[PDB]
């Protein structure tokens, strides 16, 4: 039987925001401005209290003549006001800047807050890896005149999530994010992330669900109805997995073994033997197709796109991009760099062996974990005790790790920029910390 | 590759499969990987002939190649 | 006022930015860039 998606189902109730009386403006405001979602908070909290996508909408009512705002989780609540949602993210990085402000006003106005003249709480930020000029220039710009805050403080959240499960904050390990749109390696020496050495990938989870879109483009193009974004999402979310061995994989997928078992049929909403074809197997599965059938023609079929979507992340060949996989740009870092000989494996490599961490929010595809410690148990030399620890939501850790290092007092000092080191150093500033961006230079 | 530490064996099985498309045609055949580990230790029992050993000593040509 | 200034011209704003300070430190080796972390392309086929 056939399964059917939808569009996720609006929220019935709008959300809420927290009591002015338990505010207090000693504490400060931890913010993760991810490509994909807001997190947004107080930091002696733990357990999140504002997660939404970064989408706004104009509403231009007729009756009262007034263009209405609705942000984030309010944009869910028709399917017209969900439609027109736009994100500020354009690329890798932010272009649009005023949706960036009344964005920033709606968590301010639900995170019940009273202030007097600006906010006067310092802000937790991160930012991505090697960020450009421009943007944290207008960020100083934002922060410093529109919003009055006494400190700033910045950092990548791949480090920050590396920091929260390294609480000491001098180990050594491999961090390994997987985001919205880039993917990320950084070897971490001592606690403090070597950015030298830091690779990253053009491949994120929206080029994924863009290549399951063209994909489906292309492998039904008499398809009648347009189904969206969202429901591209959800049968990536929900019907992919890594393949253990990929070149073992796609020589048995097409079998009549395994589409038995192993082939989705997503049906659309709406109101000579086959047998030894591989076309019918490849479009219509191990079931015959009949054309006339009203239901038939509304109907995908996940065979090898379900294997085939995540390895583009070890094979980038696959999407276009013309770079080096996972695997062997982990073997370029951990073999041929940090003092260590290609067949002799030196501390610094020992250490960062056992402490492998995948975060990010596209390291929810089931498999990962299996074939990335297969990999490194195939490149490295035998004996070594490979570690690779995986949070339960990897989407969050990153607020853990401004959590945690807004809660350690001792080593928050360090990285933080105050109102009065801009103002005698300019926007052109680089504050050089362990937990963030480095220099553009030596 | 093979390699017999004891004699010094060494035959070649075959280029890795990995390396299968540098060329889309080519006269190297693919053998993949080994599943097993490298290093592979074993105990045999040899058991020879004293004739066999006095023919080994006994060739009037010359020593055999591999 | 604020232009709107895409993410296609960045990326070549950061390029001849670089090229500016590098033509004048000529007249100085980069650290972490946008273009150095970038990854090498695969050696294996």
């Amino acid at each position: 039987k056939a399964v059917v998606i939808d569009d996720p189902p609006l929220r019935q109730t709008p959300e809420p925001f927290d009591e002015q009386s338990a505010y207090n403006p000693q504490s400060p405001i931890a913010i993760d401005f991810g490509s994909s979602k807001l997190r947004a908070g107080f930091v002696n909290h733990a357990t999140p209290t504002h997660i939404f996508p970064n989408a706004l909408t104009k509403f231009r009512d007729r009756k009262l003549n007034k263009n209405f705002t609705f942000v984030g989780n309010d944009t869910l609540l028709d399917q017209a006001v969900r439609s027109q949602s736009r994100s500020p993210f354009d690329g890798p990085f932010v272009t649009n800047w005023n949706l960036t402000e009344e964005i920033l006003d709606y968590t301010f106005h639900h995170l019940g807050v009273v202030p007097d003249n600006g906010i006067p709480n310092p802000i937790l930020l991160t930012e991505r890896l090697a960020t450009v000029q421009s943007q944290r220039t207008n960020w100083y710009q934002i922060l410093f005149e529109t919003y009055n805050v006494p400190g700033v403080t910045f950092g990548i959240d791949s480090l920050f999530s590396f920091y929260n499960y390294n609480p000491s904050g001098n180990k050594t390990g491999l961090v390994i994010s997987c985001g919205h749109e880039d993917t990320n390696v950084i070897p971490v020496v001592d606690g403090a992330g070597i950015l030298t050495d830091a690779k990253r990938i053009n491949w994120g989870g929206h080029q994924a669900v863009d290549y399951l879109n063209d994909l489906m483009a292309l492998k039904y193009p008499y398809f009648p109805t347009k189904m969206s974004y969202l429901q591209y999402e959800t049968m990536y979310k929900d019907y992919c997995y890594v393949s253990r061995n990929y070149d073992e994989d796609i020589e048995k997928i097409l079998t009549l073994e395994n589409l038995d078992t192993n082939d989705v049929v997503v049906e659309a909403p709406f109101t000579y033997d086959w047998r030894n074809s591989i076309l019918h197997l490849f479009l219509r599965g191990p079931r015959p197709h009949d054309s006339e059938n009203i239901h038939e023609q509304h109907q995908m079929h996940l065979n090898v796109e379900r294997i085939r979507v995540p390895e583009v992340i070890f094979q980038p060949t696959m999407g276009g991009q013309d770079q080096a996989g996972i695997c062997e740009l982990s073997e370029t870092i951990l073999l041929k760099k940090f003092g260590s000989q290609p067949g002799k494996l030196s501390q610094t490599s020992i250490d960062m062996v056992n402490n492998v961490l995948i975060t990010g929010g596209n390291a929810k595809v089931p498999g990962l974990k299996e074939r990335i410690v297969k990999e490194f148990t195939g490149f490295l030399p035998t004996g070594t005790n490979i570690t690779v620890n995986m949070s339960s939501d990897p989407s969050l850790d990153a607020w853990k790790g401004m959590a945690a290092l807004a809660r350690n007092e001792e080593q928050y000092r360090k990285t933080v920029i105050s109102k009065k080191e801009y103002e005698e150093y300019g926007p052109e500033y680089i504050k050089e910390h362990k937990l963030g961006n480095t220099k553009y230079f030596e | 590759i093979y390699i017999e530490a004891n004699t010094g064996a060494v035959k070649r099985v075959g280029r890795s499969d990995a390396y299968a498309t540098e060329f889309d045609l080519e006269t190297e055949e693919y053998v993949p990987l080994p599943k097993g580990e490298v290093h592979k230790k074993k105990e045999i029992v040899q058991d020879v002939t004293l004739h066999d050993l006095d023919v080994a000593n006994a060739r009037p040509q010359g020593g055999q190649d591999v | 006022t604020r232009r709107h200034k895409s993410a296609r011209q960045l990326i070549s704003d950061e390029n001849k930015r670089i090229n500016a300070l590098l033509t004048k430190a000529n007249k100085l080796v980069p650290k972490a860039t946008y273009f150095s972390v970038e990854a090498p392309p695969s050696i294996r086929p």
